[PDB]
RNA sequence: CGCGGGGUGGAGCAGCCUGGUAGCUCGUCGGGCUCAUAACCCGAAGGUCGUCGGUUCAAAUCCGGCCCCCGCAACCA
RNA sequence: CUUUAAUGUUUGAUGUUCUAACGUUGACCCGUAAUCCGGGUUGCGGACAGUGUCUGGUGGGUAGUUUGACUGGGGCGGUC
RNA sequence: AAUUCCUUGUCGGGUAAGUUCCGACCUGCACGAAUGGCGUAAUGAUGGCCAGGCUGUCUCCACCCGAGACUCAGUGAAAU
RNA sequence: GCUCGCCGGAAGACCAAGGGUUCCUGUCCAACGUUAAUCGGGGCAGGGUGAGUCGACCCCUAAGGCGAGGCCGAAAGGCGUAGUCGAUGGGAAACAGGUUAAUAUUCCUGUACUUGGUGUUACUGCGAAGGGGGGACGGAGAAGGCUAUGUUGGCCGGGCGACGGUUGUCCCGGUUUAAGCGUGUAGGCUGGUUUUCCAGGCAAAUCCGGAAAAUCAAGGCUGAGGCGUGAUGACGAGGCACUACGGUGCUGAAGCAACAAAUGCCCUGCUUCCAGGAAAAGCCUCUAAGCAUCAGGUAACAUCAAAUCGUACCCCAAACCGACACAGGUGGUCAGGUAGAGAAUACCAAGGCGCUUGAGAGAACUCGGGUGAAGGAACUAGGCAAAAUGGUGCCGUAACUUCGGGAGAAGGCACGCUGAUAUGUAGGUGAGGUCCCUCGCGGAUGGAGCUGAAAUCAGUCGAAGAUACCAGCUGGCUGCAACUGUUUAUUAAAAACACAGCACUGUGCAAACACGAAAGUGGACGUAUACGGUGUGACGCCUGCCCGGUGCCGGAAGGUUAAU
RNA sequence: AGGACCGAACCGACUAAUGUCGAAAAAUUAGCGGAUGACUUGUGGCUGGGGGUGAAAGGCCAAUCAAACCGGGAGAUAGCU
RNA sequence: GCUUGAGUCUCGUAGAGGGGGGUAGAAUUCCAGGUGUAGCGGUGAAAUGCGUAGAGAUCUGGAGGAAUACCGGUGGCGAAG
């Protein structure tokens, strides 16, 4: 079979990185939320 | 010319190609191009608006001048390139000033004839010039509504517009489609017919023939499920429903017109 | 088994609904027109209102039992 | 009172024309190397068009919903 | 008949025997002309039927070759 | 270590992606591995990735995204211009050999190349966000010319051989060499050169385009490969020498010819058909606002810089994605010998592995298969399954048909090995010799050597000669659908959808329609031979009656009738 | 020339068998259809929940679809067990 | 060879001979405006149809398609149509 997950991370930085979420208001709701719960890993990024 | 192939498969049995042997088999004219990328339907939202549109071949689009502004200067037709973009063709064309253009293939108009655009034009099929300096019950296209858009009435294969009176500072038009409309008698039209008229008669044949152009399979509304067109549904086949549009508003018989604004200049309407 | 309707001169249909009088066309009989027929014209007759009972001043009519006839339904696991 | 006549007056319903609202996804110039936009001339329409409030009609395109019970299983017929 | 309830309708052909198939009869419960009608060469991992070749499908199984089954040593689940 | 067995267009050799040290050495065996384990992609410590030419970054853009103003919208925000990002695209430059336990076009040796800064000398007009050329281009087919590469001959080195012959037309191994520069071939394209004029290129222009004439017939541009140079170099079979017994040190002959020949290159070609096949910059060229004893530009030369990150290993898998060391999935490239049309298939090469449970037994039964007397669909829902047909050349081939088919119809025939025609032919390739010559990678003539079908006859052998793998079952009646194609990923692949074609109808451009509160796009940078919708569904012979009810179009006098 | 024919790579998935606590949450073996096109796939963006997409099945939208996933209304509500 | 067959050349004559492209007027239908009023149309008679939403009739202008009055004659022309 062919999996759900063929990664890239190109493709995968482009839609979940950091930018990409602090870029709109929506994103930054985000941002807010995730430090809010004390999450070490705030997004995908090295 | 018109050709009929024959049957070496099936699919190919119905083909009718309308073979041109004057039109040039080299390349078009290097600084009359742009690109012209496809759209498929969507809009600024990706959103498909207009259906059966998308996929088929690239085309590289013409850039060609309806306009026709260089005033006076008689031009010579130096060749006849294929347009995939229009129904007609389009003819390189040089002035005697030096300059190369692009316009649309008259009727009988062949390759090494002049042209000439403005009021002191003669009557020669080709010559583009305002009506008020034409003779009423002629045979023109490429018209304007406005001094300066460039034409947009009877652009395609084998369409000719005939005038019918030049009453004062209106000319009434007797249309493609039979509709006759006043318009502003200071914009230019282009004598004669339009040429590839041929056009009409070309059978596409394969459903490649119509998929390589840029259609998509128009899917009918009886075969689908009610929740997605007003049609559908049924064991078998069933209808009863007045033939509407997959948004509602009532097909085959429903005048949509109303606009007003342009609704003045109409005299006449098609019956 | 159940629901709705029907049965009327020889034939096919009204009138029933809202009860006291049964009409129309064709057919039948008689006469006339033509040498004769058809056709047409004139005149007259013919109906237990399927059957029985009940209610009733009055019943083809309203109700019910039965016979005949037609349509419809006779289902899902 | 009924039928009617001229004038004044009172608003209203059509028609034609005009320019100043407005439109202009017409041409040219500038801000500007920018086909978006604005501004300025001008040409074409023109008190329409279009928009906002109110109003009738159409309206399954869309939405929230109703669609009885008894019942010798439920439907059906019957009934309350 | 992809349509015929009664129906395996009736006749003829095909098998020794044919509720399927084929050609017809019209008595079409309830075909029908762009919710297309009647035909049609080629095409079809399509549906139904028959003939030939061919065979263990079957008549009726037998033997043989390998992987498990079985035994030994090691490891070591599961539904209930 | 010696045999055996498997893949070998892969189960091999390398890149991208993605992982994230899985790479190497020493050491250890609790836990991990479906068993043991002194073994390992496991634990522990240490070691390992070296760049001006590869890639990324950089310069330049597509789809598309963000988007100063701005337009629009309850707010958020939406759209979009100038701009600015965004490769899978374009653009400057390296090949060969050697080495480490592990990296190397990165390190060493040898030999070259590119783009800029700066300076000197000799000359000279340079100069933009502007203009032109260029970059720059489709599918398919065919032919010629080559190379990669293989076969073979010759040559050199070694051998002459544990059962029979084997100094012979004998056996084994090697017989490899780049980039760059020079030459510019086969071949491709285009007529060159000069003067003048010009409402064209938002300005200018000597550049480009156009119109006149003058002159000569070539010039110019491009271009694989070959040949020299690179290289009296390197490498190199195999010996001579030391073995911590892993390998190191040293030396080292031959190194050419011929034929066959690609899907690689020529080809970003040529021909042809049509559905008519990115953009921008680098690069080259011309001028403007101007700057001109300048500044800069062109050629040669001296010299300096070329920074930063990536680089180990896996990449058809015990490391990526599948919960697992999972019979699955994973883009691109190289891809030998024999038979063969072939990248199929059978066996082999370089190379890599025997799949992480094994030893016995030979019961029923089950799975994967072999063979099968007599019969041959009697099986069964049904010829499901198996069986069988299966290649090339030639002969032959019906009803019907849209005149292409049908058809590879059906049905048959000939194939092996040796000799001969011919100490291997037709044919292909093609040196030496000769002559000519606008003299070279040339042209005719010449034909050895090399290579090599098919055909006919004759002879021989077995049961069988397309001997294996590989490799059609055929025909007839008939329903549906024209046909290719698409579809329920994970029970339906069909008669369903689609289809070119037909018809009615909507739409005169700020088009109808659709998305969107709107702006603004799409429709279309199209305009009635055009666009949206519905219905039917090739082609052929046709397409009969009804406007009652419903829907819709046209006409509006009257009646009815809302806000006001 | 061909939505041409036979047939590998590639795509796809008709039959049978094994499998059904499988080697595997649709695969393996043996045969299959397409194989110059309406072909195929890589890389990369656009379209989004009554919306998207759709050669139309109510199939597809991260192993989930006649209205996805996550959180919040919410300890929804239950004449039901 | 000849020339009376047949055929060519030099010059004129009559003709709806044939094909292509233009153009004119009458008449009919429809369309737009104005005048104007209950019939119009039709047949043996009648009726369908048209009409007070204003036809027919009459005037003005226009859009369109086909056929060519009188000339026209048992005239001409053509192989025939």
């Amino acid at each position: 079979m062919k999996r759900t997950f063929q990664p890239s991370v190109l493709k995968r930085n482009r839609s979940h990185g950091f930018r990409a979420r602090m870029a709109t208001k929506n994103g930054r709701q985000v941002l807010a939320r995730r430090r809010a719960k004390g999450r070490a890993r705030l997004t995908v990024s090295k | 010319a018109v050709v009929k192939c024959k049957p070496t498969s099936p699919g190919r049995r119905h083909v009718v190609k309308v073979v041109n042997p004057e039109l040039h088999k080299g390349k078009p004219f290097a600084p009359l191009l742009e690109k012209n990328s496809k759209s498929g339907g969507r809009n600024n939202n990706g959103r498909i608006t207009t259906r059966h549109i998308g996929g088929g071949h690239k085309q590289a689009y013409r850039i060609v001048d309806f306009k026709r502004n260089k005033d006076g200067i008689p031009a010579v037709v130096e060749r006849l390139e294929y347009d995939p973009n229009r129904s007609a063709n389009i003819a390189l064309v040089l002035y005697k000033d030096g300059e190369r253009r692009y316009i649309l293939a008259p009727k009988g108009l062949k390759a090494g004839d002049q042209i000439q655009s403005g009021v002191d034009a003669a009557i020669k099929p080709g010559n583009t010039l305002p009506m008020r300096n034409i003779p009423v019950g002629s045979t023109v296209h490429n018209v304007e509504m406005k001094p300066g858009k460039g034409g947009q009435l009877a652009r395609s294969a084998g369409t000719y517009v005939q005038i019918v009176a030049r009453d004062g500072a209106y000319v009434t038009l007797r249309l493609r489609s039979g509709e006759m409309r006043k318009v502003e008698a200071d914009c230019r039209a282009t004598l004669g017919e339009v040429g590839n008229a041929e056009h009409m008669l070309r059978v596409l044949g394969k459903a490649g023939a119509a998929r390589w152009r840029g259609v998509r399979p128009t899917v009918r509304g009886t075969a689908m499920n009610p929740v997605d067109h007003p049609h559908g549904g049924g064991e078998g086949r069933n209808f009863g429903k007045h033939p509407v549009t997959p948004w509602g508003v009532q097909t085959k018989g429903k005048k949509t017109r109303s606009n007003k604004r342009t609704d003045k200049f109409i005299v006449r309407r098609r019956s």
